[PDB]
């Protein structure tokens, strides 16, 4: 079976260098073409540049040529992009191909993709609140509730409501940058015979601080 | 009684490549296999399918001389049943070649200094070759997906590629010269015995 | 080099329904185009090579027609799997010139949005700043113009947005406001409004709170 396993996602400050790696398994990897590519976040695909492992011949896009090299390791079938002075314009995804015409196609056969991202902040834990509806009956049908978060890093954290029973009607919109940090929010709707009667709360949790937050919702 | 011109294709002055190499039939003529055994000048002189004392007895409707160049370390290449850029790009033997192989070094006429580049192989090629069969042509090998109209780029090269037949190499990369004898039997009696 | 344009980049089509997308050339690509699927937050797969030829593992619905400037890429019978970005890339000079993209939209009825503001908790009140927040929930189709009025006056700097994917289970849009500013800015002005505007409605959906 034909794989292409790709390496983690990397934090990295402006200015320095990485490594992608894109290992290779079920076929012949000395033949093939094997490509890189690039797309950022909201915007069109950009293709980069295609080295072949038999010979070593490169030909990288005009617009990132002194922004990326590539070397294919054949002592364990891997090859590697390399990118320098990185900026902030560099928040994107980067996936490895696979050229095909030695089997009648014009195939890419796309990878997985590792996310770069670009940040000079450190790692801070989050700190929710919460939003008031506000007291009673706003509207009489069905009342909205909802939970900010403001100033964490990195991607993702997991919002759950009710420690993940209530789901009927959650909306976590995606995160944004105000600051270069970055905020979300989370949208509910609990119809009016259970809220204010029972307990409503946001439980937000972020894996890269391992800390636990949570905070209910008080009428007011 | 007129001997057989086998000192012709192997005392020559100007051999061949391996992607175009030279092929005359010699016939009507006695031949004298004994003498090139006894020479004392060639490297390896093996058969395939023919005892190597017993040719002047058992004779042949016609043979064969394919004359060319290759490396020192790709002289195996040329046998029944092998691999490699050489044998299947260039120059390929059947299993059923019922012949005798023979080489040489050839250091002392063909390496000066500069560099010959004038010894050309072929390193890329779309497909295997078939047994006894050669391909002049300089069409650039499509090796990507980019149709390209003949000329050098990325992702399609120029097929052949010259040898570095220089003087100072090793004893592995030394130009070799390696003829092909094929011995082929027909159902018509022989001509060339004795 | 080559500029492959797609127009427009979105298309909202129901299931069993024909939907095509194209994409234009600039130069003579001639044959040699390709296309492909991305589902979102996966890798992208290919789906159509040199605009008449499928691969291996893809349905025979996409076929694809069309030659010189060009290109088609027609499906004939969707499901709610075809839902992703499909992109087209050329393959006749180097670099490659990647395309557009294309995101394809289920149909629904139409829905004006439930607007709802949330004003600042007192944990906002002792922190060091303040943030008004709008939601905006369940709406089609997806254009919309949210803005924020300051006792009569709108306000721009500050004004975050952020819009999501379809829902995968009714098919609505959602999106939501962030208005940020400091304390003493926030208890200098009386009101604040959250105007809306759509298409289901002439006049504006409104919602404000005092104070």
């Amino acid at each position: 079976e034909v794989q292409l396993q790709q390496s983690g996602p990397e934090l990295v400050k402006p200015g320095a260098s990485v490594k992608i790696s894109c290992k290779t398994s079920g076929y012949t990897f000395t033949e093939y073409t094997m490509y890189w590519v690039k797309q950022s976040h909201g915007k069109s695909l950009e293709w980069i540049g295609g080295i072949n492992p038999n010979i070593g011949d490169t030909s990288y896009n005009q617009n990132f040529k002194g922004k990326a090299t590539l070397t294919v390791d054949r002592s364990s079938s891997t090859a590697y992009m390399e990118l320098r002075s990185l900026t902030s314009e560099d928040s994107a995804v980067y996936y490895c191909a696979r050229d095909g015409y030695p089997y009648y196609y014009a195939l890419d056969h796309w990878g997985q993709g590792t996310s770069v991202t670009v940040s000079s902040a450190k790692t801070t834990p989050p700190s929710v609140y919460p939003l008031a509806p506000g007291s009673a009956a706003q509207t009489n049908s069905m009342v909205t509730l909802g939970c900010l978060v403001k100033g964490y890093f990195p991607e993702p954290v997991t919002v759950t409501w009710n420690s993940g029973s209530l789901s009927s009607g959650v909306h976590t919109f995606p995160a944004v940058l105000q600051s270069d940090l970055y905020t979300l929010s989370s949208s509910v709707t609990v119809p009016s015979s259970t809220w204010p009667s029972e307990t409503v709360t946001c439980n937000v949790a972020h894996p890269a601080s391992s800390t636990k937050v949570d905070k209910k919702i008080v009428p007011r | 009684t007129n001997l057989c011109p086998f000192g012709e294709v192997f005392n020559a002055t100007r051999f061949a490549s391996v992607y175009a190499w030279n092929r005359k039939r010699i016939s009507n003529c006695v031949a004298d296999y004994s003498v090139l055994y006894n020479s004392a000048s060639f490297s390896t002189f093996k058969c395939y399918g023919v005892s190597p004392t017993k040719l002047n007895d058992l004779c042949f409707t016609n043979v064969y001389a394919d004359s060319f160049v290759i490396r020192g370390d790709e002289v195996r290449q040329i046998a029944p049943g092998q691999t490699g850029k050489i044998a299947d790009y260039n120059y390929k033997l059947p299993d059923d070649f019922t012949g005798c192989v023979i080489a040489w070094n050839s250091n002392n006429l063909d390496s000066k200094v500069g560099g010959n580049y004038n010894y050309r192989y072929r390193l890329f090629r779309k497909s295997n070759l078939k047994p006894f069969e050669r391909d002049i042509s300089t069409e650039i090998y499509q090796a990507g997906s980019k149709p390209c109209n003949g000329v050098e780029g990325f992702n399609c090269y120029f097929p052949l590629q010259s040898y570095g037949f220089q003087p100072t190499n090793g004893v592995g990369y030394q130009p070799y010269r390696v003829v092909v004898l094929s011995f082929e039997l027909l159902h018509a009696p022989a001509t060339v015995c004795g | 080099d080559i500029v492959m344009t797609q127009s427009q980049k979105f298309m909202s089509t129901s299931v069993g329904d024909r939907v095509s997308v194209t994409c234009k050339a600039s130069q003579n690509v001639g044959t040699n185009v390709a296309w492909y699927q991305q589902k979102p937050g996966q890798s992208p797969k290919a789906l159509i090579y040199s605009t008449s030829y499928r691969y291996s593992g893809v349905p025979d619905r996409f076929t694809g027609s069309g030659s010189g400037t060009d290109f088609t890429l027609t499906i004939s019978n969707v499901q709610s799997e075809d839902l992703a970005e499909y992109f087209c890339q050329q393959y006749n000079s180097y670099p490659y010139t990647f395309g557009g993209g294309t995101k394809l939209e289920i149909k629904r009825a139409d829905a004006a949005p439930t607007v709802s503001i949330f004003p600042p908790s007192s944990e906002q009140l002792t922190s060091g700043g303040a943030s008004v927040v709008c939601f905006l929930n369940n709406f089609y189709p997806k254009d919309i113009n949210v803005k924020w009025k300051i006792d009569g006056s709108e306000r721009q700097n500050g004004v975050l947005n952020s819009w999501t994917d379809q829902d995968s289970k009714d098919s609505t849009y959602s999106m939501s406001s962030t208005l940020t500013l400091t304390k003493d800015e926030y208890e200098r002005h009386n009101s604040y409004t959250c105007e809306a505007t759509h298409k289901t409605s002439t006049s504006p959906i409104v919602k404000s709170f005092n104070r």
